């Protein structure tokens, strides 16, 4: 049942994580720098298992935290929400800089998870597809006809889980417990084998929304307060669900969001 | 060198007895630290001089702490000694203390209160000399012992601005 | 004269236990002898009292006022001492909760008016106090939609009962 | 004109605790690409608005240094050359303006 | 009233407004950059405009020679305006100047701009940067332009 499987693998996301804090040896003290183009250059004396990327936000200043999504590790993008493992950099990156490519994946990643995570509290997903910016219309298949009232409701579903506000809980689970979370999928655990045989290690990144767990290839948005337009554009065929989002700080009044829909209904 | 400053000061004290000093050494560093638990300037000054009470109190201050004691590792050995006219004595200490220092709103930025550590002390001791007792002066870091403990807080060191 | 805000900071309370809340920080500083009216200081106080401490610089950087200036300055100071001396970590968690402004000592002096009759020119002089709290700024209260209306008219209609006997 | 009765404190308040009187709240204040200190929408960064001015007044001196006494102004442009950096070939007539230090990261 | 009224207040008349129009023109040929009000920075801005035409009409002709000396109390910047400012124009049309507001002052606190022709040598000024066109408005805008591209 779809009561008992969430809530099994809530269970299993807290274990993963008591399992991952009770190994630092009692707080570990770091150092990260900060090489950017703003402010050079402040160093944080911050932690590594506990402390994250929104401490040092938070330290400099609140326009950081409201601004900042992803932080580039020795060139590596992460989430807001990460321990920052032993001592190197930090490059807060916004949606309006030079090649912010890496925040639009990310972006249309925590999209994709939204979307399917509305799917299934709605009523079998499969995977993510890595679709590109320039196809504008984040899919994600599901392995189950719906009308117009069925986008509406999606829309309003979407909506409600926005303004709920719940943020991005990431960790580094290996392929083991990433294996044993998902073994009532077939799909998953294929996309989970491939993912850890890509790789040299297993390590298999896994993310969770407040009570949906899903998997993913690279960063994502901290916390779903800053999608703020979210729509359903139409549902293609294993069936695909399109879509088309908008954050802060980028509002496409209507005429350009309109346009934008009857772009990805296509 | 050390021979003579031990004949200066049992001339000048002039009782006086090494073989039972460390004990009183460790008693009143027992007791100075009891009183800065409970915060006892008037018998802190007693034990402490006046260079080392400032860097112990007003680092300190608004703000409490729940130093213990339990059990001393090794005898308390002395290094050298040397010597108006004060008489300098190195003292050497290693026992197991705890360090629970609480901010003015509770909270907790040290140590732990219940769990002992090994903290090495090279205590100097001086001495008035008609009415002084041996109390302490300065603290010798050395030798290459380990830095300290991790604050629980973060601290944001900011850097040259223009 | 009575100084009070800065000996506030000095009220050490007792240590917590581990099943206690973190309770926040409550950090106090202020600025004597300013000239300034209080009215502007008040309502500038008024400006920044619902908001937090980013927010209150930011909109300091840009109003353009003689005091404004003067509220940055006591911001800042007060930031720098929660973080040196009071121990706080995070400097944009941290939010206004009361700030007020009082007159002070005020002079008097000549205005020299027409025929032979004069006024008097009191040199005007206040202060300016804050109160900054550790934790994030709280929400401002809703306004009560038509729901909580009328379940306090339900409230108010049921509470009544018979009057001016037994 | 004269007060018949006195003013209460309830009607003082009134008057100056309205909307109309209290400071509005702006929502124009941007974070700058540059630097960093929260400028403002349509208007220029102070920092850098600043780092101009001075550049223009180190400028102003070396060109009264060069040009001597007042009532000058060549019928030729300019060129602002730092520390090194041969003269392009494209500007032969302008006359150079050596200047010390190095290049910003704004200058092109 | 003042319907469809242009022209604005500046000092004790009309008189002393052109004066200090032509004195603020002289200090930006001198100097190619000045802060002033945004009132009179505008008015400074739509007389330069005519003075780069005049200047640009021709050096011969004595009705512009006449108007860079009434315009120009300097003297010495009549020759820079007409041989400096004139041919490093002659391929734009009307478009020239530059409006940029200042924050503030420091003591009155007067809503300033600045000015300046373009080009020049003075350093460049802190333009208002678009937001970059690899963003995700601006990449879905270029996506729907090569979709609609392909359609036709
Ligand atoms: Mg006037
Ligand atoms: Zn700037």
């Amino acid at each position: 049942s779809p009561t008992e499987l969430t809530e099994m693998r809530n269970d299993l996301f807290n274990k993963e994580k008591a399992r991952q804090l009770s190994l630092t040896p009692r707080t570990e003290k770091i150092e990260v720098k900060h090489v950017g183009k703003t402010d050079p250059g402040t160093v944080f004396v911050m932690n590594k298992n506990i402390s994250t990327p929104y401490s040092c936000a938070m330290h400099l200043s609140e326009w950081y935290c409201r601004k900042s999504i992803l932080a580039l590790v020795d060139g590596q993008p992460w989430d807001m929400y990460k321990p920052l493992t032993k001592s190197c950099e930090i490059k807060f990156l916004t949606f309006k800089d030079c090649d912010p490519g890496e925040v639009n994946k990310a972006y249309w990643r925590s999209c994709a998870m939204m979307m399917g995570c509305v799917i299934e509290r709605a009523f079998n997903l499969v995977r993510a597809p890595e679709v590109p910016v320039i196809s504008g219309a984040f899919c994600y298949d599901v392995v189950l006809m719906p009308t117009k009232e069925n986008l509406r409701s999606f829309t309003k579903d979407a909506h409600a889980l926005i303004y709920k506000d719940l943020p991005f809980e990431t960790l580094e689970v290996e392929a083991k417990v990433a294996l044993e979370i998902f073994q009532h999928s077939k799909y998953k655990v294929d996309f989970i084998e491939e993912k850890a045989s890509q790789n040299p290690e297993r390590i298999v990144k896994l993310h969770r929304i407040g009570d949906f767990i899903d998997v993913s290839e690279g960063p994502l948005i901290p916390r779903t307060s800053i999608c703020f337009q979210y729509e359903v554009s139409a549902v293609h065929n294993i069936r695909r669900f399109q879509g088309v989002s908008l954050p802060v700080h980028l509002r496409a009044h209507f005429t350009i969001w309109d346009k934008l829909l009857e772009r990805s209904r296509k | 060198a050390s021979q003579v400053s031990i004949r200066r000061i049992k001339d000048y004290d002039a009782n006086f007895k090494i073989k039972d000093f460390p004990e009183k050494a460790k008693d009143i560093f027992i007791e100075a630290h009891l009183c800065l638990n409970n915060s006892d300037h008037d018998r802190l000054h007693t034990l402490v001089t006046e260079h080392c009470f400032p860097d112990m109190t007003w680092d300190i201050k608004y703000k409490t702490v729940r130093w213990s004691f339990v059990e001393s590792l090794e005898p308390s050995h002395v290094v050298q000694v040397r010597c108006n006219v004060y008489g300098q004595i190195t003292v050497r200490m290693h026992t197991r203390q705890t360090l629970a220092i609480y901010d003015r709103f509770g909270r907790l930025m040290y140590g732990q209160e219940d769990v002992p550590k090994d903290v090495l002390e090279y205590v100097v001791f001086e001495k008035q000399l008609p009415y002084g007792s041996w109390r302490m002066h300065t603290k010798i870091v050395p030798p290459w012992a380990p830095p300290k403990q991790p604050i629980l807080k973060t601290v944001m060191i900011p850097g040259p601005q223009l | 004269i009575s100084r009070k805000w800065e000996k506030k900071n000095k009220i050490v309370y007792p240590p917590q236990l581990p099943g206690e809340p973190r309770r926040p920080a409550e950090i106090y500083h202020c600025r004597r002898q300013i000239k300034y009216s209080k009215d502007k200081m008040w309502y500038l106080a008024k400006l920044i009292r619902g908001m937090s401490i980013d927010q209150a610089l930011a909109q300091l950087e840009f109003n353009d006022k003689k005091g404004a200036k003067i509220i940055k300055e006591v911001l800042l100071e007060a930031q720098d001492m929660a973080v040196r001396d009071h121990n706080v970590e995070f400097r944009s968690n941290l939010y206004i909760a009361e700030s007020t402004s009082g007159r002070g000592q005020c002079l008097k002096r000549i205005r020299y008016h027409g025929r032979g009759r004069f006024g008097i020119m009191e040199k005007v002089y206040c202060h300016y106090f804050v109160k900054l709290v550790e934790g994030p700024p709280p929400p401002p209260e809703p306004p009560k939609t038509a729901v909580a209306h009328a379940k306090e008219y339900i409230q108010q209609l049921r509470s009544r009962t018979i009057v001016h006997t037994l | 004109a004269a007060p018949k009765n006195r003013r209460t404190i309830e009607v003082n308040r009134c008057r100056r605790r309205n909307p109309q009187k209290l400071i509005k709240v702006k929502n124009n204040i941007d974070v700058c690409p540059e630097c960093g200190h929260l400028k403002q929408k349509h208007v220029l960064c102070a920092y850098c608005y600043e780092k101009v001015c001075k550049e223009t007044a180190e400028i102003r001196r070396q060109i009264g240094k060069q040009e001597g006494g007042p009532f000058k102004a060549p019928t030729i442009e300019t060129v602002v050359l730092y520390t090194g950096e041969t003269p392009s070939e494209q500007d032969q007539g302008k006359r150079i303006i050596e200047r010390d230090r190095k290049r910003p990261s704004w200058f092109t | 009233i003042s319907h469809g009224r242009v022209f604005r207040r500046m000092g004790l008349g009309p008189e002393s407004r052109i004066h200090l129009l032509r004195n603020l023109l002289t200090g930006l040929v001198r100097h190619e950059r000045i802060e002033a009000p945004w009132a009179r920075v505008d008015e400074m801005r739509g007389y330069a405009e005519k003075l780069i035409d005049y200047g640009k009409l021709g050096d011969t002709n004595e009705r512009a020679m006449r108007m860079a000396d009434f315009w120009l109390t300097e003297k010495d910047l009549i020759p820079k305006l007409f041989q400096v400012l004139a041919p490093r124009y002659k391929d734009q049309t009307g478009g020239y100047t530059r409006m940029l507001q200042i924050p503030n002052r420091s003591l009155d606190r007067a809503k300033m701009a600045v000015i300046e022709y373009k080009g020049n040598c003075l350093p460049p000024l802190p333009l208002p940067r678009r937001d970059s066109h690899l963003t995700l408005l601006n990449q879905l805008l270029q996506g729907l332009r090569q979709d609609l591209r392909q359609s036709q």
